This record gives structure tokens, C-alpha cells and sequence, in this order.
């Protein structure tokens, strides 16, 4: 139904907009039933020059394509480190989507590269990335002191970091925390 | 810059002339330049700031500098007056602290946190409307375009006989004179082999000129259609 | 007298101020802006300008409602601000030449020096140029019609001397600059058949129609000279531009030599690192 | 006090040089311009008086405004042209009533006719018919004539006047050696 | 004849003129010599070439010509601006 509807809303001058046809797409296709919304995702991705549908862009992308965690850390490891910050931080926002509640690991071996930048913006989403995929993790399975030890250096480090740094690393720290390791998520 | 410059009889007889036309909006601050000495604001002007803010709760400021400033940013920013009283109290209980980042691009390391206590700044955020957008797009488009848009086009199509034939002959000078040292190049890159020490590529700038050297093939067809028809 | 004029786009983005503060009331009429200059010089540069309320009548073209008052006061405070800038003329945002211009403009002919006149588009909807300065002269005619007021075209360039192509640049962020080379010249060279088309195929329809459904001279004088120039080029055999196709195609062969040979030296580095990279990385990896 | 716009047309035409009349009435109904915008001023003022003449090409000489200062040198170099012209002298102020700076100022508009009309009663009627619709208080003065004073312009006035309860009234002035003032200061629209 | 082989012959200005073949180079001297054409003719031997000129009364058959001749240069720059654009505009863009 909606093929017509967001296809001629993609076109319209009010970015907000532009971005409201990226979030309405994402839940009506989910399930990764449509190749076709890609295109136009990552096409208005690299294309446009406003990052607002660049960084609210690929949202769309890990909803569609939340059914296979390994395939998504392919195509978005380009987008791991991007031209601009807001492609970066969006992307951060991917992989912490697609790869939330799996044990993947082509997204936590991408992690270090993300986690140091002269931007907060990487660093904050970085570690809410990092911090969506440890929940209910086990320390035998995977090595996992990396992450835990710079999670952890954050909230010690924070007197030389950024305001917001702060704010995003003790906000990446509770969600570990979260209900005392017994409630977790599920997509 | 002054209260005293400020003539009121003036201001709103101005204001007046704007209200008896299209302009029914009031007067929301008022904004200066500050040449050479940076953009803060000296006692003065916070002076004449907090004898301004009374009407005002919100009072913006703002001050150009384009002396200083080169041609490929135009990057201004907005001034804001902080209460006296809030010392106790946190500085600046701004919620949605996530356009701090783009706040922080001014990271002078002077003015802002050299001057930062008891004065702060504000984002700054543009609008365009399709109007804008497609009579100022299309103005620029046309402004580096020509009247008919088909006048300039033969000028080089027939300079490219006359005058570019010179850039071609000095192109090939410059390339025959990058190829005398690519001569040497191979006893080097069979010597060696190891690491890179001359930062010279040798590769992009013919690319270029090999770009520039394309004209006469895209502009060989339009002579074709000028010909033609 | 004056051979081109220069017209920079803050007074375009002022009658998008214009199309702003209508205040949605359903007139959008000619409002006519006060136009600003310097006439000292013998080109015309256009700095800035501001407008004076303007209201015609619905029926009666010939009425036309203007300001002195409000002109000597504008003018005043603004050459007390800015003394470098007087005034030269005005301008409507209508598409049509109405009758009344010639009264309109009668005025700033009288009080003002002469005002040359610049007819533009309500909606930016046409290819072309939206500026077109037509000088207010009187100009004697042939056939022995009356003496009166002729607008005549005079070229017309928008360029921003400092400031403004910053601000245009830095608010659009979507167009490009010169870059010479593959896409700027293609896409003109794709794009340009209709910039003719558009222009040629809307201007010859009404043309061909005003000729036999026409009346009330339209200088049929100009025509002839009109279908002259459209004759000046007969089909030229191409006999004698044979040399001069040797000569150009000639060129093309210099650029072909140039294209092969240097990016056969431009494979030197590519087709050398794909071979002494891959298997000392292979012969070294394990 | 009193609120309103006052528009006043004057007839710039060489009928009102004639030696039976007044010598050269025009600075006649000049000082009766002066008075009722002195006496106006005197009664509130923050009226605003225009200045426009009824000529084929018609010129705002004065926009409206309450300083007369500027009007008073202003009601010179008439510019003796034309003879007469009607529809743009109506259409040129009861259509520039809307450019006052104050909005509450009533519409007045008054005009001095010294040359008989070109219009038929047709025009009277489309003319009537429209200041009758816009409800704008509109006073006539003819000054001087050739043919007799009212013919077609009684009935033109009848349906032109609306609100018969303190509405607009209508200045005939008959023929006389003595002065305009006075007699057209007799009705309530002087004062 | 706007085209179709423009070059001409001094028999038609002969027989037109009644004049004879002596009096035609004077003839044309004074036609250079009037100023109403810029007519230059490389020729060996005897033959007319004319340029520019301006008819300056009326041409019915002119004005039916040139809408047919404008039509024509009007629908060629149309279908090269389609032909070139047509595939053009779908590799290049
Ligand atoms: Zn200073």
C-alpha cells in the first residue's frame, strides 16, 4: 500500500519529512521482504548533502534487515568509519540494532576502531553500540575484557573527556546493568 | 556602540515606517561588529546589552566579523547574557545537550573558555523554503551560465583552434617535462623498491591535464550539431 | 549610453521578501520595489533596494498608487547610513509590460534621472534569465509614429562582489563550482538543446501566431532583419570547412595520442604493484 | 476627537482664471484648504490631508499626513494643465484610502470641480453605485459653471448619498463677488 | 533563392537589364557602391555572388518559407536535443 505514499513523500523539501519516509518505510518492511527500499535508503545515504537522512537513514536499513546479524557489519563496515560524523553516529545506531541480543562478532572486532576519534559523536554511539551487544554475554565464550576495560575507563576518564561523553558512557554502562543481568532484549 | 547612539525618535519612527507596511514585527535584539579584537563583547556592550535585555527576556546577540574571517567559511554565532544570580546554581541548565557538538565547532582557546564565565553562546540553525531554494538555485545556476546559455559554448569550441592549441602544446611541454624524470624513475623503482620518499604522484596532475585535454572531445559534437544543425 | 548592467541577487532574494510578507490576502499583484544603484560609473551595480506600498485598480489599468514622502524618507535615512548608493529605478515582479508603465515610470523620470525598468517572473518557473534591464529612453521611429517611451533590452549580468557568493555558497551547499572537465561540461552540453529548446519553442509559437493573428504594429520592421539573420547561414556546402574538419579532427587525433600514451604511463605503477604486491604479501604471509 | 482622513482634489484647469468670478479663485479655495487643515488641526490634530489634482495624468503631490508645514508650500506651481478628468480622480484617492497610516481614521474625501463633467450618467450611476458601496463619505463642491449648476449631478448625488442619518451633504455655491470661505464654511463639514 | 546553389550568372542581370556584358561590372560597382550589399565573387569566370541584403517592403512567400525552414530547424534541434539526451542522459546523468 505505502509504495506510492513513501515514494512520493521521498521527494519532499522539508527534511524532517525526508526522514519520516526513511522511519515509515522501516517498520512497513520489515522482515527483509523488500530489496527494493535499499536503493533509495543508502541512495539518499551518500547522496543527499543534509545529514539528517544520512545519519536517520540507515535505521531503516538494520529494521529491514534485523533477520541475519552476520550480513549487516558486511555492508556497514564501510559506513563504520564514514566521511562525516552523522554517518558514523547513524551507523553506530545500526550496528547496535542489527546486532543486538546475538553473539556476533564482526561488529565487537569493529568496535576499537569506533571507540577513539576526536568526535563524541562515534564515541557516544560507540559505546551504546558496544553496549547493546555484551548484555548477556559470557567473559569464557568471547574475549571481552577490551570492551569492559575501556567501558569502564569512561566513567574514570571522564574528567578529561566531553560533557555528552560522559553522558552516553555511564548511559552505555546501565544497560549491562539493567535489571541485574536477569531481563534482557529481544527483537 | 552606545545607548547614547541609540535615538529613540529615530528607532521608532523607523519602527513606525514598518509597522504602516508589511512588517508588523518587533524589534528582537540587536548586533554589531567587532573588527580585529575578536568577537567577545567588552563592558560596554554588556553594558548596553543589560539596559537592552529589559524589554526583552530573550535579547539576542550577534556580531560579524568578516575582516578576519576567510572566504570559505562564513560561520557566525549568536551571544547570550547569563543571569548574575545563577552562580550558585548550575551555569546553563540547557536541556538537550546533543547540538553542544555542533556548538562546539567555535573552539577558539581564548574567547570561549578564555572568556566563557558569564558569557555563553548559543546554536544557530538556517531554514530555506522551495521559493529559496529553486529562484536562488536557479539564480546561481544562471548567475555561472550565460544569457541564451548557447553564446559561450562556440566561443571555445572555436578558441580550442586558436587560443587552447598554445595550452596544448605547453600541456605537452609539461607532460614531456614530467617524463624526463619518469625516464630515471625506473632505475630507482629497480633499485630499490622499498619505501616511498618523493611526495610527487605523477599520476593525478596527468589525469588533470588529461582532462583538460578532453574539451576538444566533448566539444568536437557540439561542433557537430552547430555544423549540423 | 550604458552598455551593461550589474544586478546582484540580494535584490531577488528581496522580492522573495516580497512573496514573503504578502500575509496570505489573495492580491499578489506587480508590487512595484524601488530599485538602487550607482549611476555614477558608466556600468549600473546594484547593491540593495526596498519597496513603497503599490496598489492598482481591479478594471482601470491606469491607476497607480506611489509614495514621496515615503521615498525621501527611505532614500534620506538610507543615504544617511550609506551615502555611496542613490537612486536609479524601480521594478515590478509582473510578467506582462502593461500600459501604465510608461506613467509609473513617468514619475522617476521626472523627479529621478532616467530609471531603467527590470521585468521579472512571480514564480521562478522559467529557464532563463529573470533579469532583463530595459532602459527607458525615446527613440525615433521610421513608419513617422509619435515620439514615445521604448524600453529597450539591455544585457544584464548577476554577480556578487565579496560577500554574497560566501553566503550563497555556504546556504546552498548543493551547488557546484567551475570544475572543469567531465560532468560540468557534459551536463551543459546535455542540458543546453533544451535551454535553446525552451526558449526558441516558446517564443516561435506566439511569434507565428502574431502573424497572421496580429495587429496593432509590432515594429513588422525588426521582422525583416529578424528573418535576414535566420538567413545569413543559407546550408553551407561544408566544401571549404572540409580542411577545417582535418584541422579540428586532427586535434581529436592529438588527443587521442595523449590519452593513450599517458594513460599507458599511468598503468606503469598499477600494472607493477599488482604483481610485486601480491606475491611478496603471498610468498610472505605464511 | 474627531478621526479621520481627509482627501481634497483641486481643479487645475484654466477655467479658474476667468475675470467675472473671483481674481484667480484658485488662491481662494488655496486659503480654504488652509483653513478647514488649520481648523481640522485645531479640532484633532492627527489628520492626515492629501493633495492631488484631478489632470489627465494625476500626480500625489502631498501623501497624507498632518504636518502641513511642507502642504502649505506644496499647494503651489500648480502646474495649470488639462482640464478635467473624473473616474481616476475618484478611483485615485477613494482607492488610496487604504494606504493611511491610522486604520480608525474615517473616510472623507472632498474635491473642488471647476470644469464641467465629461462623463455621462452612466459613469454617475457605475461611480455612485461604487462610493455607495464602499460607504466612504464623499462631499461635492462645484466651483464656477457653464451649462445649468445641477442637472444630472442632483440625482447623482440622491444615489450617491447613503446613510440619510448624519450623512454627506451637498455645497452649491451660487453665482457672487463674495468669497468661497464663508459659504462653503456653512454646512457641518466645516467645523 | 535562399539556397539551392545561391551562385548565380551575369545572364540573368543581362537579360533582366537589358543591358550588355560590358555595362555589368559597372553595374555591380555601383551596386558595392550604393552600400545595400556586401557581395564579394571569387570568381574565373563570368558569375554572381551575392550576401546580406534587406528586402524592406513584404515576402508572403518568405514568411510561409520561413515558418516552414523554422519549423524545420526547430524540430532538428528538438531531435538531437532527444537523440544525444535520450541515451545520454541515461549513462551520464
Ligand atoms: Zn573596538
Amino acid at each position: 500500500e505505502a509504495d506510492a505514499l513513501i515514494e512520493s513523500l521521498c521527494r519532499d523539501k522539508d527534511p524532517i519529512l525526508r526522514r519520516s519516509g526513511m522511519y515509515t518505510v522501516a517498520m512497513a518492511y520489515c522482515g527483509s521482504g523488500n530489496n527494493k527500499a535499499i536503493r533509495r535508503l543508502l541512495h539518499v545515504a551518500v547522496s543527499d548533502v543534509n545529514d539528517d537522512v544520512r545519519r536517520a537513514a540507515v535505521e531503516s536499513l538494520g529494521f529491514i534487515l534485523f533477520r541475519t546479524p552476520e550480513q549487516c557489519p558486511s555492508v556497514v563496515s564501510l559506513l563504520s568509519e564514514s566521511y562525516n560524523p552523522h554517518v558514523r553516529y547513524g551507523a553506530a545506531m545500526a550496528l547496535g540494532i542489527c546486532c543486538a541480543g546475538t553473539g556476533n562478532k564482526e561488529a565487537i572486532n569493529l568496535l576499537e576502531p569506533m571507540t577513539n576519534d576526536p568526535v563524541n559523536y562515534v564515541r557516544q554511539g560507540a559505546l551504546i553500540a558496544s553496549a547493546l551487544i555484551m548484555i548477556q554475554q559470557t567473559e569464557i565464550t568471547c574475549p571481552k575484557v577490551n570492551q569492559f576495560r575501556q567501558l569502564y575507563s569512561k566513567v574514570i576518564n571522564d574528567k578529561h573527556d566531553d560533557v555528552m561523553a560522559k553522558f552516553g558512557a555511564i548511559l552505555a554502562q546501565g544497560i549491562l546493568d539493567a535489571g541485574g543481568h536477569n531481563v534482557t532484549i529481544s527483537l | 556602540v552606545s545607548v547614547e547612539a541609540v535615538d529613540p525618535v529615530f528607532q521608532a519612527k523607523m519602527l513606525d515606517m514598518l509597522k504602516q507596511t508589511g512588517r508588523p514585527e518587533m524589534v528582537v535584539g540587536w548586533y554589531h561588529s567587532h573588527p580585529g579584537f575578536g568577537c567577545w563583547l567588552s563592558g560596554v556592550d554588556i553594558n548596553t546589552q543589560q539596559s537592552f535585555e529589559a524589554l526583552s527576556e530573550r535579547a539576542v546577540a550577534v556580531v560579524v566579523d568578516p575582516i578576519q574571517s576567510v572566504k570559505g567559511k562564513v560561520v557566525i554565532d549568536a551571544f547570550r547574557l547569563i543571569n548574575a544570580n545563577m552562580m550558585v546554581l548550575g551555569h546553563e541548565p540547557r536541556q538537550t545537550t546533543s547540538n553542544l557538538g555542533h556548538l562546539n565547532k567555535p573552539s577558539i582557546q581564548a574567547l570561549i573558555h578564555g572568556l566563557n564565565r558569564h558569557y555563553y553562546s548559543i546554536t544557530i540553525n538556517y531554514r530555506k523554503n522551495e521559493l529559496e531554494q529553486k529562484m536562488l538555485l536557479n539564480l546561481h545556476k544562471k548567475s555561472w551560465m550565460e544569457g541564451l546559455t548557447l553564446q559561450d559554448y562556440s566561443e571555445h569550441c572555436k578558441h580550442n583552434e586558436s587560443v587552447v592549441k598554445e595550452m596544448l602544446e605547453l600541456a605537452k611541454n609539461y607532460n614531456k617535462a614530467v617524463e624526463e624524470e619518469d625516464k630515471m624513475t625506473p632505475e630507482q623503482l629497480a633499485i630499490k623498491n622499498v619505501g616511498k620518499q618523493d611526495p610527487k604522484r605523477h599520476l593525478e596532475e596527468h589525469v588533470d591535464v588529461l582532462m583538460t585535454s578532453n574539451i576538444v572531445q566533448c566539444l568536437a559534437a557540439m561542433l557537430d550539431t552547430v555544423v549540423f544543425k | 549610453a550604458v552598455q551593461k548592467v550589474v544586478v546582484h541577487p540580494l535584490v531577488l532574494l528581496s522580492v522573495v521578501d516580497h512573496f514573503n510578507r504578502i500575509g496570505k490576502v489573495g492580491n499578489q499583484k506587480r508590487v512595484v520595489g524601488v530599485l538602487l544603484g550607482s549611476w555614477q560609473k558608466k556600468v549600473l551595480d546594484v547593491s540593495n533596494s526596498f519597496a513603497v506600498p503599490f496598489d492598482e485598480d481591479d478594471k482601470d489599468d491606469s491607476v497607480w498608487f506611489l509614495d514621496h514622502d515615503y521615498l525621501e524618507n527611505m532614500y534620506g535615512m538610507f543615504k544617511k547610513v550609506n551615502a555611496r548608493e542613490r537612486i536609479v529605478g524601480w521594478y515590478h515582479t509582473g510578467p506582462k509590460l502593461h500600459k501604465n508603465d510608461i506613467a509609473i515610470n513617468e514619475l522617476m523620470k521626472r523627479y529621478c534621472p532616467n530609471s531603467v525598468l527590470v521585468i521579472i517572473d512571480v514564480k521562478p518557473k522559467d529557464l532563463g534569465l529573470p533579469t532583463e534591464a530595459y532602459i527607458s529612453v525615446e527613440e525615433v521611429h521610421d513608419d513617422g509614429t509619435p515620439t514615445s517611451k521604448t524600453f529597450e533590452h539591455v544585457t544584464s549580468e548577476i554577480g556578487a562582489e565579496e560577500a554574497e557568493e560566501v553566503g550563497v555558497e555556504h546556504l546552498l551547499r548543493d551547488i557546484k563550482d567551475t570544475t572543469v572537465g567531465t560532468l560540468s561540461q557534459r551536463i551543459t552540453n546535455q542540458v543546453h538543446g533544451l535551454k535553446g529548446l525552451n526558449s526558441k519553442l516558446l517564443d516561435i509559437r506566439s511569434y507565428l501566431e502574431k502573424v497572421a493573428t496580429g495587429k496593432l504594429p509590432i515594429n513588422h520592421q525588426i521582422i525583416y532583419q529578424l528573418q535576414d539573420v535566420f538567413n545569413l547561414l543559407p546550408d553551407v556546402s561544408l566544401q571549404e570547412f572540409v580542411k577545417a574538419f582535418y584541422l579540428k579532427t586532427n586535434d581529436q587525433m592529438v588527443v587521442v595520442y595523449l590519452a593513450s600514451l599517458i594513460r599507458s604511463v599511468v598503468a606503469l605503477h598499477n600494472l607493477i604493484n599488482n604483481k610485486i604486491a601480491n606475491r611478496d604479501a603471498e610468498k610472505k604471509e605464511g | 476627537m474627531v478621526l479621520e482622513s481627509t482627501m481634497v482634489c483641486v481643479d487645475n484647469s484654466e477655467y479658474m482664471r476667468n475675470g467675472d468670478f473671483l481674481p484667480t479663485r484658485l488662491q481662494a479655495q488655496q486659503d480654504a484648504v488652509n483653513i478647514v487643515c488649520h481648523s481640522k488641526t485645531r479640532s484633532n490634530p492627527e489628520n492626515n490631508v492629501g493633495l492631488i489634482t484631478l489632470a489627465n495624468d494625476c500626480e500625489v503631490l502631498t501623501t497624507l499626513t498632518p504636518d502641513t508645514g511642507r502642504i502649505l508650500s506644496k499647494l503651489h506651481t500648480v502646474q495649470p494643465k488639462g482640464k478635467i478628468t473624473f473616474c481616476t480622480g475618484i478611483r485615485v484617492a477613494h482607492l488610496a484610502l487604504k494606504h493611511r497610516q491610522g486604520k480608525n481614521h474615517k473616510m472623507r474625501i472632498i474635491a473642488f470641480v471647476g470644469s464641467p463633467v465629461e462623463d455621462n450618467e452612466k459613469d454617475l450611476v457605475k461611480l455612485a453605485k461604487r462610493l455607495k458601496k464602499e460607504k466612504v463619505n464623499v462631499d461635492i463642491i462645484n466651483f464656477g459653471e457653464e451649462e445649468v449648476n445641477t442637472e444630472k449631478l442632483t440625482a447623482f448625488v440622491n444615489t450617491l448619498n447613503g446613510k440619510d442619518g448624519t450623512g454627506s451633504h451637498l455645497v452649491t455655491v451660487p453665482p457672487g463677488p463674495s468669497l468661497a470661505d464663508a459659504l462653503i464654511s456653512s454646512p457641518i463639514l466645516a467645523g | 533563392r535562399p539556397a539551392n546553389h545561391r551562385q548565380l550568372t551575369f545572364e540573368e542581370i543581362a537579360k533582366s537589364a537589358k543591358i550588355t556584358v560590358n555595362e555589368v561590372e559597372l553595374l555591380v560597382m555601383k551596386a558595392l557602391s550604393v552600400g545595400l550589399v556586401k557581395g564579394s565573387i571569387d570568381e574565373v569566370d563570368k558569375r554572381v555572388h551575392m550576401t546580406w541584403v534587406q528586402p524592406r517592403v513584404l515576402d508572403l512567400q518568405q514568411i510561409k518559407g520561413m515558418k516552414d525552414r523554422l519549423e524545420f530547424w526547430c524540430t532538428d534541434v528538438k531531435s538531437m536535443e532527444m537523440l544525444v539526451e535520450h541515451q545520454a542522459h541515461d549513462i551520464l546523468t
